[PDB]
């Protein structure tokens, strides 16, 4: 029943007493349910540390995994140049499940298409896919280039994607000067930052390899930023301002940011901004290039080295103070232009907050997980913070970065307690939040359901969930953060205070219980 | 006018136009067909179809994700199929089971791997009631054979373990989907309880099918049946057991919700068990009315006096929405496009809040849904089967949400209720007319233009 | 006792079973506590109708005030000005507060002197104190200038301000031509942004008074921006970005944004930008005066219209969507200066940030309270949003305001269940809340203790607190954020829908219980 | 730092005053001597401000309602006048209490007169007698209401006084006027002093005709703790687990029965001296109970006063403080081997009012920790007095000190920790020095006892070792 005048929702209109009484009725009736002793009995012993070393001994299943497939970070690398259309080879739900994804997040339209690759395909290749899905591409949405990723299906049956493209070509589908930059994207392997990486190193190759006779290093003044798998456009937007601010001449290859933040005025713009095919052509005649996340950037960093000659700086992701610091200094040594006085009261600014938060931010333990770059940034401000990065997660690490990650943690006193796991997924780290309880979890939305799973056990146990990373589904316009230079540092330190003094609210609430604590100046 | 829309309805291939059409179908509509190429479709595939639609939903049952980590990673959670249970303990439906294949799974296989993957599901999750392992691309084309390891592994652990072969790849959209699920459900599950008479059965027994809960719709179903004096035995895939699908052939009646998804199974249960199946509409007071007393003459006339009672007691509350509501909603015209049955299924509603349907389509309907949408739509309206991106509002799915939004026209999400719901029966329908009213007239979609221009 | 390993704070220290001891045998041996019976039965009263009636009939008695008094917005006003030290003639008590006002608001330091007026001040004035403070203030701390405001004891027993400080240039102790602005700022006159009103009013009078024959209209093609009491610095700082965007000439007036963020940088300033004394001598020059908060700068408005003959525009806050516009629309009319592009985008961005989130926002019921011009701005916007503003407080405002407030809710269909409150107390509010449940409080710190009210009678009349005005004490660095203009609107939105996403997670994270509506995707 | 340094220092800060100001201030500046006992040989204090110097005193308001009357729960606490200073006061200082907010303690709300032109005109009194009816009517469960005057209470000549006794008259109800306008004095002392008068005048003799009371030999009551934090439950804790019973608590988380209680207690354990002197010496010439100093700071001043408090008993209180420190032993000697080698060595600034910047140096000194200089900012000489033979040899002294001499004073002395209050807080950590504010323990605490001296080396360790600090140059500089 409804009140016209206060309409519920599912919740809480589902807690009304017909709807639990019927939903009794059907538990107790035909679903033929564990009595709820049983399944409180288990729920203790998942929570338990017998379960957790079951569970770290787990080889072929995954559950609840922190990583995505390598055509997501294809689309999105596709994204970020001047009209370009992400096209996928493959088969279609692979497109439905990137774009529904990129929705979920950016709250914005996402462009992308599929040659929809059928059975038919699965025997005699899809090169007909490719001829028809180019041709129809290009007459319907009327890109300047569409950049071609794979699926696992066509990974799998072997189709060649140069070849298709030049047959493409040749049959007279598409122009042969129309740009059509591919790149091998199997799903099995890597994961979405591999994806990025793969399409980010085919476009490069595509513009600049055969045409590499009349570049001249530092010839046009400028400092190639490559930003990898980005998802925040504070992010972009924090690194063009201070490079701007710097006087630095600079090409952002691959920005994304103005098509993923298309205003609202009555009109759809399929594209927007992005990275023009000319900066890309000049991307060689560059005084060289720095990677912002060089941890996916592998393949990139190899084709940037070897063909353009560039001399890429082994700089870490500009995270945080210490790895900021040395981003715009290596950056005003490639430029020669001056750290300017405005970064400097922008750097110190944050180091104020820092001293302000410091009471409240020390001793924090920290169970975080996401991409390396992301990850190990993170990691590093926190130790910066005084904080305890206790539980460090990444699905899609490995051994070097973990290497790296460990010395990161050695040359600080507060990194004692912290484990770094590489290949566990989130069911390891729910286990891993109940056996050694951190204070706080920062990672995606899916970090919400271990939130849950904590808040079951009790509240002494609940592990809140602070949302940095990708994706986050369940909140608002977090997308428009930033994470990147001083002003990404100042979010995430306000972000980590902000939640501590909430929790801490929270807790103190309890009139005449807990309240001698609920202090109005903190 | 008929005239201007055939005006309104592209390479020499890009077929299309078999797929437009002003409102037998089949001279009318050409309808599940391949996509053309690179034309940024709305359609998914046969795993979207398999495990996000029809196994995923089943709470205390755990869906292997077989193959790479990205198609059971994007489909984790992402359709609000409401059920009760402890998640991780006894009701897996928001979790991500999957093998995770690397390269050397598809060099060799991962039939091994499928086996200790099971296993360890046995060790880690052991109030499981079963297993369903969803193909995904890779694995109809590396060779691999899920069903013996199925059968191996389901009599060794006296588990039900049900592969299905929903392949993405497989067919043109999520039909071949659904109906490679309801045959896996056919093989696998529904004959479990063939030689069991352990059950206590009534005459008012009715199982829900095709209900997936979105929001809670099943539940607002279920608790206007039941006011019926009906008994729902089963009710899959929302909110679903395992125990309740092998139950439904114990009922004696079928309610189909959607069609689409369930008529094969529906079909088969009628020419096996002898049990008839019938769709109902329980969108609007006008369908939920009419669905009742069709539902209760199919019964003794205890059920129908019961069922008139229900439409009295629930008389005031949806004549009290709409006269709150109907006001502010009168004169606006909607145009559709959802996968495969609400197209049809939500005019209803719309009609009942004193709204114009001008326009609908479908993703992935074959030519009995357009069948059934002829009528249900007015004449003159613009009917579109797998229409590609290039009124007052317009209901369609998320992918297309933001494209209409920036357009300017408000939107409405037809697939997941715009984390909304449920819209089914008269409570649903209180709190559909509230959202057609929040979004229709909202403030946010005046503001398009700059005073400055 | 304490674990080395894991030291408890007094929470949760004194939760522990030999301090609860201790605490029960001290309430139940000496404190004289009414039973717990009769506390219960007192609250449940008060939460009442009958309590509310009662309530609402006070005279005398102001319980929880939501205001300060003159000094302090003379203080803040002073501050916004080139090495000006703000200066209150008469009780050190009363600096003493203000400075741990604005330095717990802030977090940072905040300079103010008094003269030290004491008992026998209290019979022959502060003549001799105003003296010596000129003196000692000028000779120890080098201000350019010393801004000079009064507290109750200097206005109770009547100094006269310009006297003192003429008698002081008389006998030496400050230079003739040093600038002592003064302003009589009454603290039982008014509020705090009385007080910022008379102190800028003061400053523009000492600087324009008396050379005004010199002065033409428009001759410096700039407009002068009067902010007002302002304690957000992303409001000066969107305003200067936008304002500078336009290509408009201006000259923010009381610009405090850099004396309230200096860098930790090894170096304590005093002293850091502000609005020069060449600008408030120039100001009569402009081509206009914008008063960015109208509604408590009456004063101000009557000396620019009669004394600069500006026709200063009637403008709202520029807070929200519309009244942003109207602000952009008459600076650019003022100006010449056709509204960019970028801005153009900026307000889209924002109405798609509003089409994002319309559905978890329309239909709220939001209890408020602030300043008069933040709170319409905040009323406003609320209705831009589809929200219902159901409880409008505050305590510093007047008939006419309150008109104006009637005046916009009645042009709004969101505005039918809105009622305006003046001249009430929070005590009044939470009367309000308890009886007229909303969603949210939008409000300063103060108002946590009205939740912790709301959570004493049950989790279900909680009413949640969003932390948006003056004073925010529980919380680190949200005085950097934004209220003004499309990034203020974006921010405050950001907020608001965020805020419902958390309360709708809270509400459904329990397991088998609420967790059917625990959505990954909101 | 040698003396002749130190005057060096002081002779240099003192070079900007003008004549008078730098005279006056010399006085108030001084380079310690142990050995001294006579403070007003080498210093000068509880004097007038220098105007417009930028000083840290607070008014007789402040020491008043902020610090003796405002921690009292069941008594409402009606800030008369206008509505800022209420307003800067409201739940400002953290004296922690037990009980339910706005039904039976009222600690944490702002009860105000909220004064108008009209009112400062013709005068409050009316008023104040019908706030005092809507109080009655709307907070039913009070147990006394105290009228703190504000600043213009005084000069526009109102009686609060006469209201206060028809009012009380009327309803059978405690009412107190206390006569602390701002101006009164030059700081917070003659507030204190004010509210102490206040308190005997109106509130200690309730029962002095009553003997229900059941008296026990081991009665004691705490005089001017205020609950810092939990500081006087830590502090009780420890003086119960010695067989005493603690009847009164003096103010924070006190009740109006506690302070008519307290004539009947065998002893008198004044933490703050300072602040409550006055009363002290009061209830020893009229009840003749004994009052003596006692110091929780630190392990080894708390075992000091512990056994100091249990001289004052028969043997088994002396053998149950043995038992307590046995006990308690362990847990601080370990804090100690955690912290102290962490902060040992290092080097202090104090700056507090009345009563910290002596007490807490036994802390400091039991982690290692040494203090160079300390002064207050409204204390008499008696204070001073106790002060020098808890200083170490030639540091600093500075009463009232001003924002320009403390900024020096540290430039010069280079301090690696400075604990002062909030108004201090942000210039000296842009300045680079690690602080801790002194006043609300940084919203940490409690500090007195056992379980507060954890978490003192906890939240010492914590500022004085945090990496920011190490921040602050920029490596292109
Ligand atoms: S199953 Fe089908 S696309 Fe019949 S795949 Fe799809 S929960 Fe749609 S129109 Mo999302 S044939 Fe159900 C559907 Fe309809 S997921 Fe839901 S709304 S009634
Ligand atoms: S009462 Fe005094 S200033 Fe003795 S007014 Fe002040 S809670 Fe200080 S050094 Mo804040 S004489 Fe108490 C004090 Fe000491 S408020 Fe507290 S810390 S021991
Ligand atoms: S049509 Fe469907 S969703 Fe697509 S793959 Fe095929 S079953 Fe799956 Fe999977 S990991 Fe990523 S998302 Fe694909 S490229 Fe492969
Ligand atoms: S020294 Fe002390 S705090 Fe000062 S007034 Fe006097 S009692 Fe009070 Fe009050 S309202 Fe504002 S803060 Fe003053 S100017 Fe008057
Ligand atoms: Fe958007
Ligand atoms: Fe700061």
């Amino acid at each position: 029943s409804q009140q016209v005048d206060k309409i519920k929702a599912s919740y809480p209109l589902f807690l009304d007493q017909d709807y639990k009484d019927m939903l009794a009725k059907k538990r107790d009736g035909f679903e033929e349910k564990y009595p709820q002793d049983k399944i409180d009995e288990v729920f203790q012993w998942t929570t338990t540390k017998e379960y957790q070393e079951l569970n770290f001994q787990r080889e072929a299943l995954t559950v609840n995994p922190a990583k995505a497939c390598q055509p997501l970070g294809a689309v999105l690398c596709a994204l970020g140049f001047e009209k370009t259309m992400p096209y996928v080879h493959g088969s279609q739900g692979c497109v439905a499940y990137f774009r529904s994804y990129f929705n979920r997040h950016f709250r914005e339209p996402v462009s992308c298409v599929s040659d929809s690759m059928t059975e038919d395909a699965a025997v005699f290749g899809g090169q007909q896919n490719m001829k028809d899905g180019l041709q129809n591409c290009k007459a319907t949405y009327k890109p300047d280039m569409i950049a071609v990723s794979t699926t696992c299906m066509a990974e799998v049956i072997g189709d060649d994607l140069n070849a298709f493209i030049n047959n493409s070509k040749k049959e007279g589908f598409i122009p042969d000067e129309f740009p059509v930059p591919f790149a091998h994207t199997p799903s099995f392997v890597g994961s979405h930052v591999t994806g990025w990486d793969n399409m980010f190193e085919g476009i490069a190759r595509y513009f600049t390899l055969k045409s590499m006779d009349d570049k001249v290093v530092g010839s046009n003044k400028k400092i190639n930023i490559v930003p990898g798998f980005e998802t925040y456009l504070g992010n972009f937007r924090v690194i063009k301002r201070m490079l701007s601010e710097m006087g630095v001449g600079y090409s952002l290859l691959s920005d994304p940011e103005e098509v993923l933040d298309t205003p609202a005025d009555g009109q759809f713009r399929m594209y927007a901004g992005g990275t023009t095919q000319e900066e890309m052509k000049d991307a060689p005649n560059a005084l060289n290039t720095v990677l912002l996340q060089p941890w996916h950037l592998e393949k990139t960093k190899k084709f940037v080295e070897g063909t353009w000659k560039h001399e890429v700086p082994k700089l870490n992701i500009p995270m945080g103070l210490d790895w900021t610091d040395e981003f715009l200094m290596k950056v005003s040594e490639i430029s020669g232009q001056p750290i300017p006085a405005s970064l400097t009261k922008e750097r110190g600014r944050l180091v104020d907050m820092m001293t302000d938060s410091h009471t409240w931010l020390h001793g924090k333990r920290f169970a975080l997980w996401g991409d390396p770059d992301f990850v190990m940034g993170l990691v590093k401000f926190l130790l910066e913070l005084g904080c305890e990065p206790v539980h460090i997660l990444c699905h899609n690490g490995n051994k070097r970065w973990k290497k790296a990650v460990d010395a990161i943690l050695a040359a600080s006193p507060y990194g004692k307690n912290a484990t770094v796991y590489i290949g566990k997924d989130l069911w390891h780290l729910r286990s891993l939040v109940f056996t050694d309880k951190p204070d706080f979890m920062i990672g995606n939305s899916y970090g919400k359901f271990i939130q849950r799973d904590t808040l079951h056990k009790g509240k002494e146990f609940e592990v809140p969930l602070i949302r940095i990373g990708f994706p986050i589904f369940d909140r608002h316009h977090l997308h428009r953060s930033t994470t990147l230079g001083y002003e990404g540092a100042m979010q995430i330190l306000t972000t980590l205070v902000n939640s501590i003094l909430e929790r801490l609210d929270e807790e103190t609430r309890g009139m005449q219980a807990t309240d001698y604590n609920h202090d109005l100046v903190r | 006018s008929r005239e201007e829309v055939e005006s309104l309805i592209y390479p020499e291939k890009a077929d299309r136009n078999k797929h437009l059409a002003v409102n037998q179908s089949k001279k009318c509509i050409i309808s599940n067909k391949k996509s053309q190429p690179g034309l940024m479709t709305i359609r998914g595939c046969a795993y979207a179809g398999s495990k996000g639609v029809v196994w995923g939903p089943i709470k205390d049952m755990i869906h292997i994700s077989h193959g790479p980590v990205g198609c059971g990673q994007y489909s984790r959670a992402g359709r609000r199929n409401y059920y009760i249970g402890t998640t991780g303990v006894n009701a897996f439906v928001t979790m991500n089971f999957t093998s995770d294949f690397q390269e050397k799974d598809i060099v060799f296989g991962g039939d091994k791997k499928l086996a200790k993957l099971i296993d360890e599901v046995e060790t880690l999750f052991p109030l499981n009631k079963g297993i369903s392992v969803q193909s995904e691309c890779p694995i109809g084309l590396i060779g691999d054979d899920i069903e013996s390891v199925s059968k191996v592994k389901g009599a060794e652990l006296s588990k039900t373990i049900v592969p299905v072969r929903c392949e993405g790849f497989r067919g043109v959209s999520q039909s071949l989907g659904h109906h490679i699920a309801n045959d896996a459900v056919r093989d696998w599950v529904l004959g479990k309880r063939d030689e069991d008479t352990t059950f206590a059965s009534t005459p008012y027994d009715v199982a829900i099918i095709g209900d997936y809960n979105i929001g809670g719709d099943a539940w607002s179903s279920r608790i206007l049946l039941e006011e019926m004096g009906l008994r729902c035995v089963a009710q899959w895939s929302g909110d679903g057991s395992i125990s309740e699908i092998e139950l439904t052939p114990k009922v004696k009646l079928n309610l189909v919700h959607c069609y689409r998804s369930m008529n094969y199974i529906s079909r088969h249960m009628e020419e096996k068990y002898g049990i008839p199946w019938m769709e109902y509409n329980f969108f609007g007071p006008t369908k939920t009315i009419e669905s009742l007393r069709a539902i209760a003459a199919k019964f003794d006339e205890s059920i129908q006096k019961k069922c008139e009672e229900v439409i009295a007691k629930y008389k005031p509350e949806w004549e009290a929405v709409v006269a709150k509501y109907r006001p502010r909603l009168e004169g606006k015209r909607v145009m559709l496009y959802i996968g495969g049955l609400r197209p049809r299924h939500v005019i209803g509603a719309y009609e009942d809040l004193g709204m114009e349907v001008v326009g609908t389509g479908y993703e992935f309907a074959h030519n009995d849904d357009y069948d059934r949408t002829m009528k249900e739509m007015g004449d003159s309206t613009l009917l579109y089967d797998d229409v590609t991106g290039y009124p007052d509002l317009i209901g369609s799915g998320i992918k297309e949400k933001f494209i209409f939004q920036k357009m300017g026209i408000p939107f409405r999400e037809m697939h997941s209720w715009d984390y909304s719901g449920p819209y089914h029966g008269f409570d649903g329908f209180a709190i559909f007319a509230r959202d057609m009213d929040m979004t229709l007239n909202n403030p946010c979609w005046k503001k398009l233009q700059a005073p400055w221009e």
